[PDB]
């Protein structure tokens, strides 16, 4: 449809290995950080290359990913290149329940977060899975201690701690099983 | 006659020099605009015209239900 | 590079955008900000490169969400649902008119 | 909506959407497939179970 933004193409996984579209957002999301902390791409920073005309071989953003030259105006061919990007450590959003306020942690340098007036959402980045998790146990434990993430954040905490979150098998349905 | 808008829209000249060559149109300040514009009052269009920004009228529907024909 | 303008041309870019008015409320301008802000303080250690317009409708403000202060300019708009505000498309022009502005950010 | 668990030539019907409602509640069971082992994780917990009493050949 020659889309020129940032987009989100959403899919639906089956243990088959078949696959299925679900929608298209033409927007940003509330919780696009998790892939700018991984990605060490600028997401709106990104929808305004875009709506400048910036050509994807030209973003910073993509630039460090794919292992390229930082000054470099060669094209790349994103097939090609398909190799050099793995995922650098593993981020965790949890939505919480001024209008926006920030919640920054001091038991943790890369998990920071925010409760709004209503509902928030508190994001933790690690090195790895195991690191992330762990630095969100930190921080979640801390943040029960916080005022705009206390009840709604008891029930959560409980969740976030069960093998299958550990084992990442989970579904739709998992959450409301849970409590 | 809807007094409200009477009372506050303002002329838009084909020449303001020699008013005898015709008006354009009558339309609000943007003030005068976006105080009926709530409303649904008229239809009209914002417009730059003659160098200055107008709210060109484009129809009189006059507020009060039950006066028009 | 000066200026939005200048990063265009460097990267092979056709359309200057030095100012959004931002068609939204909440957390998006607030990390939205800092982070087109961070990277164009990346790119140009400067955070007030992209000025920012903003609509102001009732409600939102007496929370006073720190996200309003940010924004250059304001234009008040009726409040309420999306029909009365951000959306509302002749006003927006009155506001892309009169500025006039090159870019929305919704 | 519905599963049919026939056991030697029996029919109990369970419905599923994975969640499963069954008798007592919807639960969750999880499952690690191998060539000789049926290996189930119900939450935090791990069993399990060997494949072996016959042999049988696979051809023709």
């Amino acid at each position: 449809v020659g889309y020129v933004s940032a987009g989100t193409v959403e899919y639906l996984y089956s243990q088959d290995g078949s696959f299925y579209f679900l929608e298209l957002n033409p927007r940003l999301q509330v919780e696009h950080p998790c892939t700018e902390m991984v990605a060490d791409v600028n997401l709106p920073a990104a929808q305004l290359q875009i709506a400048m005309g910036i050509p994807l071989y030209r973003i910073k953003d993509i630039r460090m990913m794919y292992g390229v030259s930082p000054w470099g105006d060669s094209p790349i061919d994103f097939e090609d290149s398909a190799h050099v990007p793995c995922p650098r450590g593993h981020v965790i959003a949890a939505r919480i329940t001024g209008t926006v306020q920030e919640l920054n942690f001091r038991s943790n340098k890369n998990v920071w977060g925010y409760f709004s007036v209503q509902f928030g959402h508190c994001f933790s980045w690690g090195e790895n899975r195991e690191e992330a998790i762990s630095n969100m146990v930190v921080a979640l434990k801390e943040l029960s201690i916080r005022g705009d993430f206390r009840t709604t954040v008891e029930y959560l905490i409980k969740l976030l701690e069960t093998e299958s979150f550990q084992m990442n098998r989970i579904d739709t349905g998992w959450l409301d099983r849970l409590i | 006659l809807a007094e409200e808008i009477r009372h506050m829209f303002h002329v838009a000249w084909v020449d303001p020099e020699d008013p005898y060559k015709g008006y354009r149109y009558l339309y609000l300040t943007p003030q005068d605009y976006k105080r009926v514009s709530a409303l649904n009052s008229v239809h009209c269009e914002h417009v730059e015209d003659e160098g200055e920004s107008r709210y060109k009228i484009t129809d009189i529907i006059g507020k009060e239900e039950g006066i028009g024909p | 590079v000066a200026s939005p303008a200048e990063f265009v041309t460097r990267f092979g870019g056709n359309k200057v955008i030095e100012k959004v008015l931002i068609a939204n409320n909440g957390i998006a301008a607030v990390k939205c900000m800092r982070s087109i802000r961070r990277w164009s303080y990346e790119m140009f250690r400067n955070e007030r490169a992209i000025r920012f317009v903003v609509m102001v409708t009732p409600e939102d403000l007496k929370a006073n969400a720190e996200y309003i202060k940010m924004a250059d300019h304001y234009v008040p708009v009726p409040g309420g649902p999306n029909n009365n505000n951000y959306a509302n498309v002749e006003l927006i022009l009155d506001i892309a008119k009169r500025i006039p502005v090159q870019a929305v950010w919704a | 909506n519905s599963y049919v668990v026939i056991m030697n030539g029996s029919c109990v019907e369970v419905d599923v959407h994975l969640l499963l409602s069954y008798d007592g509640s919807s639960y969750t069971t999880y499952m690690k497939e191998e060539v000789d082992r049926y290996r189930i994780t119900i939450g935090n917990k791990t069993c399990v179970f060997e494949k072996e009493s016959v042999m049988r050949s696979p051809s023709a």
